[PDB]
RNA sequence: UUUGGCAUAGUUCC
């Protein structure tokens, strides 16, 4: 849905990466190098970034009830 | 008692005994609108 | 629904105490601590500060149900000693360790930064 | 019509009179629990506050009582009902009056189900007498039905969202009947075959075996852990076997311990050879097989399934039919608690590197199979020339399809047996199959080296298409791979066509399991 | 009335004669996942009598070979009876040989 | 021409594209449209 | 006027045949919904193929004891006009004949 | 068959049969057979070429598609009885190449042999890894998996729905899911799963689950219940009174507004009143609807509206948080259930050299009988791809995907080849003697819970014709004491106990009788 | 070449007239016994 | 009979990692150290949410636990104060808590991030740490509000995971397998770990029979909240508490 | 503090 504020195994915060993230991917970089680079060193953090599905960007496409 | 349409999203007074209508959009879906009382969450 | 809530691990209600003292009748000189509310964090140490002891016999500790917060030591000693002075020795050998341990680690941290 | 009313199932005579909904009644999940002991069942404060038994004041119990009726229906450890000499209720789920409250001598106060009390457990289907036994209730935390391990044998129970039912008997004299007939500990041995209905299952087994090795040296304040989880210990820590120049207990030393009473038995370990007990060292056993109880002591041996298990003249089978239920049952409990909290120590598993062989074994393997390959097209060579000649009484198309058979049965089999000899000495497949855990020396042949052949209704894969298999195949193909012998492994994996003919050789087990259960219901009842 | 009923029901015929009807058609779709939803629409189905012990019908015949899935099928009293399409399958709409 | 040793890329190409043009669940709307 | 059809959901007929993903999301419809469902009374129906024996095709079986030692049927319709099937056996008896 | 792959007079969709040896030829235009596309194969060449490759591979701003393949006569419908008249090829750079002669006139080829498997099982990886009883249990299990089940779920008043938080798309991934949008809306989250025996709570297919993680959001979802109401004498929404309404009960009206409909944000506990409904009996008669019992949820959503007819139409949802507690039901890609044992704190829980302690830990019991292989290679490849930063492949049919590449690519990273890794015990800090083998599992969180299930009862409600106990959890009814367990009763002679549970505890009645003729009096 | 488990037990149960499997073995007296002439 | 004369060298002190090494102590009280990092050292952070407006995408719960799991700096305020069970005040007074306020509207056709930089404090000494990017909150359409207050208590990580201070503490001894604790099928698979004291060629220490545990190896990485020093004082402090709290009742108990 | 039933479909566990 919308990226988790920390990892799940543990601890460390992971919220705050996914645009950052997202822009090293748009400025070619590959993602294992993208994950070096943001500083996610062990692979309970990396699967973290590596399987995030964004689907609150689907959910804004839908007009408020308001 | 105050309903929001579901499609122009204009919230209009409709009372008991009153046909489920929205003026100035022709609409038939009313929603209610969300309380005024507090509600605590632990942030868990 | 019946989910007890979190703070029941650690907080002792009305009417608990946090440790009673009872004594085994099977072998002499032997003596059984129940603590409320504690865990492996507690039991651990107390055990392996007991076994360091060369007046102590048995020396050991376990938690009955994982479910239910509770920790029984049990201690038996040699004749001309008690298990309850040989339980009070140990907390204070280990009170002592652990303040030379935060000094020596205090000294270190001043000595690594500005040094 | 009246006649439909009265027809059959869901009608009167045997859908209300011989079987009916009752009261006091619950039904929840099942989770394990091997902390507690053999006739405890674990209960969830919920179920115990809703479920009630009326206690009769007397002035042994009016104080009690009386505290429990000020509790009130609201915390746990009250009352719901206040029952008068009269018959007339008393309420006391909402505020009651002061005068109410009053208790003499022969009321009845509806109290709820507290630790303790006796309930009777029930796993449907009810196959046998070992599923309906009594129990004792501990209430717990969280919300499903706790029950020891040892116990899923008799009801035939695993905890992947399985449910058991709940029966409270709400009178002394059923409580009693309860108590003293069909509780947990007096039905260890069953009379349908007269073996033990329960043992040890298969991770207390998994560990036990390792536990008793020769190889297992205690330290002292590991001995002093596994003697705080021993509830049947006098209080006198044994001297260790080796004693300088290090104290060092022993595996078997501590099951000893464990053992009760003054119990004699001699069984043998699964791993037992056809020599030792021939030629020399009979009493020495250089695999430490042939165990040895003398005394309650466990002088030599390995234990396992045919030791600890539920069959006939076991370890525990002895316990009990010399020392009886209320001693076997201590002795379940303290053998699991036991082992488990060493296991703490070693460890357990199961991966890719012990399901993996060794390249002289593949070599092997493959070698075999290209050889049966061989023989099936030599003898489909003979056939074809008309030179095979037909065996008494079977046809031709029978004669051949023994021999085929037959080679590729022993292609597979030798495969087995190359695989289970290349094993390791730290292999979990062989430490999960030799302490009779879970698995097979069948099981890790298919994981390690060959599959095998697939069969429908007993014959080969049919002819589905005219006169082929698959529409990848020439018509008229007899080969192995034509028919479905799939030459991979697990763990190599199965070409599209042994995937095909792998699910449709498990359809029939599936189709088996669903047929098989309403007839085998509708024997039981019609013999009853 | 008469589709409205059919296709609300799932008895498949008229209202005055659903004792014969086959029932089984026209369920109510599954929507607890997307897997859930795309299997429900993707569906198969035998008529013969799900009591039936004799299970020939039950079985994998090799003719399905990717035209129905080898694996997916329910366990129970319909095991084999229920069936899948496989992935790229297709079934034809239909014409006239003029 | 041949596409030797590059096919486990081409046979997907082709998947795909299949599954581009007609989806999973064309049977239903195929059949009521005729 | 002789009736009301229901629609079955993105086909042809349907008000959401054709549409754009933005649209799909203007209508408050997920784009990645399938279709192929009725709208029945609010609730969604979906259609389950029912399978049935090939028609205008020559069949030859036998049975177990039946008098007869092979049978032939041919199933007959006629281009979905009407008569839904017609089933004319063509049998043998057996060799069996007191 | 030359007209029908121009696609001139005969449709692509007609078949065509010859019988050589019976000499008859069969052409069906039928509606209802089943047919599949496969590949052309001329001579012993493909005609599918690289120039057909690449202008699909450019199929976008070039109109060139499907149809146009199609068109060319490169593919073809094959039906199941023309099967039978055809010579298939698995593989063609495999199949049609220079061998000792197996067959040499092959007629046709497969596009990818692993799309004879249907949607749900396109899901599990490594499927030819496995067994076929456990395929056929992933194939049932994946329909009931918790996952967004659609983008537009917060419009629809369905009534029972679960949507979980924190989806995840799988580290070990099928070809053949881009098709199935699992990408896009997945159900479940990648878990960092340990096989290890460590106190005996995961004993018989249970799970140990970090409480920790549990506590960061790990597999917590939502729950969604819709009522409904209409007013169909003359029953109207309002709020009903004490002391002037007929009907009444022990719940709280004081929760709704004017019209009788609670406005959304109010928390309702179990047994209260959603919808209050007035019938004027001819002087009032309460028809309140009531939440279903021990559900503590708040109310999200009120909509009101006319139904077909003209009366008032309202549809009122409630939503509730699950966090996954130790009766719930947890399931992996490859037939692997269980449900919660018990859960651990993160210093409880048996940790690396560099503090990761798993999320799940599974007994090692259930693999030797089962042989879900699939399950380790998925594990060992999903440890590989959390360290590279690609998604693994597991389609069925490879090849180019061994267990010895898997493993060579994960000694790369400093990781044992096989997969374990040294853990420490979590009370007393010291190693475990034997290596486990841990890495990155991709769970389901199973439709099955236990606050759904729990169910007791002690004289509640009973039936109207037999005077017995309901029957239905939500009709707080009783547990039926079958022919089997009164067979059982009696097997164990527990007479009194039998008489108490078929009499007693069930419906007790008493009668007149006469002493000359055996009649009620 | 004959019926064992759920089915024979039906049918022992239930005795029929007409059992799917019939057999009739049968243990030969003297030199037939032996020699596989008599036999 | 005596206690341990334990010894600490720091290897590496940054903002966000302390590497160290304890020597001549009991495994048994390495251990204690190693868990008390993790459960029992003193947080601040948001344990009381009421939601003014919510009319984004994710519901109330969603939001607020999310909101939860944002650390706040409590470097030097976390003795200070006072757990809300043990204050004399009503609810909340500023002696027990630190209150926040999130106040946010979308009037924009671009897609607005609602960060922690939005969280709003009273006590400026409590701050989300990504105030010296920024952890995301809710992502808002055009129209869509969120309005809030919020409550920081004081807790441990016993109680729940949002008051754990650390990211990753990992813990090792003995990194060359002298005393045989860990037995390798094969030893020459396994990768050397970080501090093996060995040659190329040698893959296992020789063993040692009269040997000890001794020379914990740690690393401990902080989540934000606290700087990773006052992680390990607070942890040999807090331990020290407890033994102190036991000698005590134990005292009274005997007498 | 009062009690609807019939049918069909799907699912869980042996
Ligand atoms: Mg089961
Ligand atoms: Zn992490
Ligand atoms: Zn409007
Ligand atoms: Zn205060």
């Amino acid at each position: 849905m919308i990226i988790p504020v920390r990892c799940f195994t543990c601890g460390k915060i992971v919220g705050n990466k996914w645009e950052a993230y997202l822009g090293l991917l748009q400025a070619e970089y590959t993602e294992g190098d993208a994950l070096d680079a943001l500083g996610l060193k062990r692979y309970c953090c990396r699967r973290m970034l590596l399987a995030h599905v964004d689907l609150i960007e689907k959910l804004l496409n839908y007009a408020p009830l308001e | 008692m105050i309903y929001i349409c579901g499609e122009c999203h204009t919230e209009n007074e409709i009372k008991s005994r009153d046909p489920i209508r929205c003026r100035e959009c022709g609409y038939r879906i009313m929603y209610k609108k969300r309380t005024k009382r507090l509600v605590v969450f632990d942030a868990r | 629904m019946n989910a007890p809530p979190a703070f029941e691990s650690f907080l002792l209600f009305e009417g608990e105490k946090k440790i009673t003292i009872n004594k085994d009748t099977k072998v002499p000189n032997a003596c059984l601590f129940t603590i409320n509310k504690e865990d492996h964090t507690l039991g651990n140490i107390i055990k392996s500060q007991l076994l360091k002891d060369p007046q102590v016999l048995f020396a050991g500790y376990k938690v009955p149900h994982p479910l239910e917060h509770k920790i029984i030591i049990r201690v038996q000693t040699t004749p001309d000693y008690s298990p309850q002075e040989a339980f009070t020795n140990a907390i204070t050998d280990l009170i002592s360790e652990l303040s030379l341990l935060e000094e020596r680690f205090r000294v270190a941290i001043k000595d690594k930064q500005e040094g | 019509s009246l006649k439909q009313r009265l027809k059959g199932k869901e009608g009167r005579v045997r859908g209300n009179l011989m079987g009916k909904r009752v009261d006091f009644s619950a039904r929840t999940v099942i989770t394990p629990d091997p902390n507690l002991s053999i006739d405890q069942v674990g209960v969830p404060r919920s179920i115990a506050a809703n479920m009630t038994f009326a206690e009769i004041v007397t002035p042994f119990n009016i104080d009690r009582l009386q505290e429990l009726v000020r509790r009130g229906n609201s915390q746990y450890p009250g009352a719901k009902y206040i029952i008068r000499d009269n018959g007339d209720r008393i309420d006391l789920r909402f505020h009651p009056k002061p005068s109410d409250l009053h208790l003499q001598t022969g009321y009845k106060v509806e109290r709820h189900m507290c630790d303790g009390d006796i309930v009777i457990f029930n796993r449907q289907p009810t196959l046998h007498k070992m599923s309906m036994m009594g129990h004792r209730v501990r209430i717990l935390p969280w919300s499903t039905f706790r029950l020891n391990l040892s116990v899923t044998t008799p009801y035939n129970a695993d905890f992947d969202g399985d449910e058991m039912n709940l029966h409270l008997p709400q009178s002394l004299e059923t409580r009693a009947e309860i108590q003293e007939l069909a509780m947990v500990p007096r039905m260890i041995v069953t009379p349908q075959s007269n073996r033990p209905v329960m043992g040890i299952v298969q991770d207390t087994l998994t560990a036990v075996r390792k536990f008793t090795k020769r190889d297992v040296f205690l330290e002292r304040g590991e001995v002093m852990n596994l003697l705080m989880f021993l509830s049947t210990w006098d209080g006198k820590v044994p001297q260790p076997a080796i004693l300088k120049p290090r104290p060092l207990w022993t595996g078997k030393q501590i099951f000893s311990l464990i053992i009760p009473g003054h119990i004699n038995c001699i069984r043998t370990h699964s791993t037992h050879p056809d020599d030792e007990d021939s030629g020399p060292y009979k009493h020495i056993s250089p695999g430490d097989t042939k165990v040895v109880v003398e005394n309650g002591e466990l002088i030599m041996g390995i234990l396992c399934k045919k030791s600890l298990g539920t069959s006939a003249g076991s370890l525990v089978h002895i316990s009990y039919l010399e020392m009886g239920h209320d001693i076997t049952r201590l002795f379940y409990s303290n053998i699991q608690t036991v082992i488990n909290n060493w296991l703490l120590i070693e460890g357990h598993t199961i991966g890719i590197g012990d399901s993996i062989a060794d390249s002289k074994t593949y070599q092997d393997i493959q070698n075999t199979i290209k050889k049966a390959k061989q023989d099936v097209i030599e003898v489909i060579e003979k056939a074809h020339n008309n030179e095979l000649e037909p065996t008494p009484g079977n046809t031709l198309r029978q004669t051949f399809e023994n021999q085929v058979n037959r080679i590729l049965n022993d292609a597979r089999d030798k495969t087995g047996s190359s695989a289970q000899k290349s094993l390791s000495e730290y292999n979990n497949f062989k430490s999960m199959v030799v302490s009779g855990a879970k698995g097979s020396k069948i099981n890790i042949s298919q994981v390690i080296a060959v599959v095998g052949q697939q069969n429908v209704e007993g014959k080969r894969i049919p002819f589905g298409f005219k006169h082929r298999t698959l529409p990848h195949f020439i018509k008229d193909d007899y080969g192995p791979e034509s028919r479905g012998f799939v030459e991979n492994s697990y763990l190599a994996g199965l070409t599209p066509t042994e995937f095909f003919f792998h699910a449709m050789g498990g359809r029939e087990g599936l189709i088996d399991t669903a047929v098989k259960t309403a007839e085998t219901g509708y024997i039981q009842r019609r013999l009853i | 009335d008469g589709l409205k009923y059919s296709l609300a029901t799932g008895n498949w015929g008229d209202q005055k004669k659903a004792h014969q009807a086959r029932a089984g058609v026209s369920q109510v779709l599954n929507r607890l996942t997307f897997a859930s939803t795309l299997s429900h629409l993707r569906r198969l189905n035998s008529p013969i009598g799900r009591d039936g012990k004799l299970a020939k019908p039950r079985q994998l015949h090799n003719t399905l070979w990717g035209m129905v899935c080898p694996a997916e099928t329910p366990e129970g009293h319909a095991v084999g009876l229920v069936k899948n399409l496989a992935l790229m399958a297709y079934i034809s709409v239909g014409s006239q040989p003029s | 021409e041949i596409t030797p040793d590059l096919w486990q890329e081409a046979c997907w190409i082709v998947i795909s594209s299949y599954f581009d043009e007609k989806g999973l669940v064309r049977q239903q709307l195929d059949s009521f449209d005729e | 006027f002789i009736g009301k059809i229901p629609i079955m959901l993105r086909s042809t007929y349907c008000l959401l045949n054709g549409l754009t993903d933005r649209d799909l999301c203007e209508l408050n419809e997920c784009p990645l919904d399938p279709g192929g469902y009725f709208i029945i009374n609010g609730s969604e129906k979906v259609l389950i193929a029912q399978e049935k024996m090939a028609t205008n095709t020559v069949y030859v079986f036998a049975k177990k004891d039946s008098k007869y030692a092979y049978t032939g049927e041919c199933r007959s319709c006629l281009e979905n006009s009407s008569r839904p099937t017609s089933t004319i056996w063509v049998s043998m008896l057996a060799r069996g004949g007191q | 068959r030359k007209l029908r792959r121009q696609m001139d007079i005969i449709v692509s969709e007609v078949s065509m049969i010859r019988d050589i040896r019976e000499r008859e030829i069969r052409i069906y235009t039928d509606a209802g057979r089943i047919c599949r596309p496969l590949l052309i194969v001329e001579k012993q060449k493909l005609l599918l070429k690289k120039r057909h490759i690449d202008q699909l591979k450019e199929r976008e701003y070039n109109n060139y598609s499907w149809q146009d393949l199609v068109a060319s006569g490169v593919v073809e419908y094959i039906d199941t009885l023309e099967e039978e008249t055809v010579m298939l090829a698995m593989t063609p750079d495999d199949l049609q190449e220079k061998e000792v002669a197996y067959c040499s006139t092959y007629t046709h080829c497969e596009i990818h042999p692993s799309m004879i498997l249907g949607v749900c099982a396109s899901i599990i990886p490594f499927p030819d890894h496995n067994q076929s009883p456990r395929n056929t249990y992933q194939s049932a299990m994946g329909k009931q998996a918790m996952g967004v089940y659609i983008t537009n779920f917060h419009v629809r008043m369905d009534t029972l729905a679960h949507v979980l938080y924190y989806p995840q798309k799988p580290l070990v991934t099928t070809r053949s899911m881009e098709y199935l949008r699992f990408r896009e809306l997945p159900a479940g989250i990648n878990s960092i799963v340990a096989i290890a025996s460590y106190t005996g709570y995961n004993q018989e297919d249970s799970v140990i689950m970090n409480r920790s993680a549990v506590d960061r959001g790990f597999f917590r979802s939502v729950f969604y219940r819709s009522y409904k109401e209409q007013e169909s004498q003359e029953e109207v929404f309002e709020k009903p009174t004490r002391e002037t309404c007929q009907g009444m009960r022990h719940a709280i009206y004081d929760k709704l507004d004017d019209d009788g409909l609670i406005a959304p944000g109010v928390r309702v506990s179990g047994d209260d009143v959603i919808i209050g409904k007035t019938v004027t009996l001819p002087t009032k008669r309460d028809c309140s609807t009531f939440l279903r019992t021990s559900e503590t949820g708040i109310v999200d959503q009120v909509m009101v509206t006319l139904n077909q007819e003209g009366y008032k139409f309202c549809k009122i949802r409630v939503r509730s948080v699950r966090i996954p507690q130790i009766g719930d039901k947890f399931a992996s890609r490859h037939g692997q259930k269980g449900t919660c044992g018990i859960q651990y704190r993160q210093e409880d829980m048996p940790f690396t050299c560099e503090g990761i302690t798993p999320d799940i830990i599974i007994n090692p019991h259930a693999i030797p009988s089962r042989m879900t292989i699939g399950h380790l290679i998925e594990c060992l490849q999903g440890k590989v791809s959390a360290n590279k930063g690609e998604i693994g492949d597991a389609t069925p049919f490879n090849d180019a995907v061994n267990v010895q590449k898997i493993s060579n690519l994960l000694s790369d990273y400093g990781y044992h080849l096989r997969g374990n890794e040294v853990l420490y015990n979590g009370f007393t800090g010291r190693k475990i003697t034997s290596q486990i083998f841990i890495g990155p599992t991709y769970y389901q969180r199973l439709k099955h819970m236990v606050d759904d299930k729990i169910h007791s009862r002690a004289r509640g409600p009973i039936q109207i014709l037999n005077r017995q106990p309901m029957e239905g959890r939500s009709r707080d009814g009783g547990l039926r004491f079958g022919e089997m367990e009164r067979d059982c009763q009696i097997a164990h002679g527990a007479a009194q106990f039998l008489r108490e549970r078929l009499f007693e505890a069930s419906d007790p009645y008493q009668v007149h009788v006469c002493n000359l003729c055996g009649i009620m009096a | 070449n004959v019926t064992l488990g759920v089915p024979r037990l039906k049918e022992l149960i239930n005795i029929s007239k007409k059992p799917k499997t019939p057999s009739l073995t049968v243990f030969l007296l003297g030199q037939s016994a032996r020699d596989a002439e008599r036999a | 009979p005596y206690a341990n004369q334990p010894t600490v060298r720091i290897t590496e002190l940054t903002d966000e990692n302390v590497k160290f090494i304890i020597e001549n102590t009991d495994l048994a009280v390495a251990n204690s150290i190693r868990r008390v990092f993790i459960a029992e050292v003193p947080i601040i952070a948001i344990d009381w949410v009421q939601i003014d407006a919510n009319s984004s995408v994710l519901h109330d719960e969603f939001i607020a636990h999310r909101l939860g799991l944002i650390p706040l700096t409590s470097d030097d305020i976390v003795d200070k104060l006072q757990y809300s069970r043990d204050c004399t005040c009503e609810e909340f007074c500023p002696e027990c808590s630190v209150e926040f306020t999130l106040d946010v509207r979308c009037n924009e056709d671009q897609t607005r991030h609602v960060t922690s930089r939005d969280l709003i404090s009273n006590s400026p000494r409590v701050i989300p740490v990504t105030s010296r990017d920024d952890i995301l909150i809710v992502k808002l359409r055009k129209g869509q509000e969120l309005r809030l207050r919020a409550y920081a208590k004081k807790g441990f990580g016993k109680e729940h995971a949002k008051w754990n201070p650390t990211a990753g503490v990992a813990f090792e001894y003995d990194p060359d397998n002298a005393l045989r604790h860990t037995v390798y099928p094969k030893p020459e698979e396994w990768p050397k770990s970080e501090y093996s004291e060995l040659d190329e060629d040698e893959s296992q220490a020789p063993y040692d029979p009269n040997g000890k545990p001794e020379r914990f190896y740690y690393n401990v990485e902080s989540c934000g909240s606290l700087r990773p020093e006052t992680i390990v004082l607070s942890a040999l402090s807090g331990l020290k508490k407890k033994l102190s709290d036991l000698q005590t009742q134990l005292s009274h108990e005997i007498q």
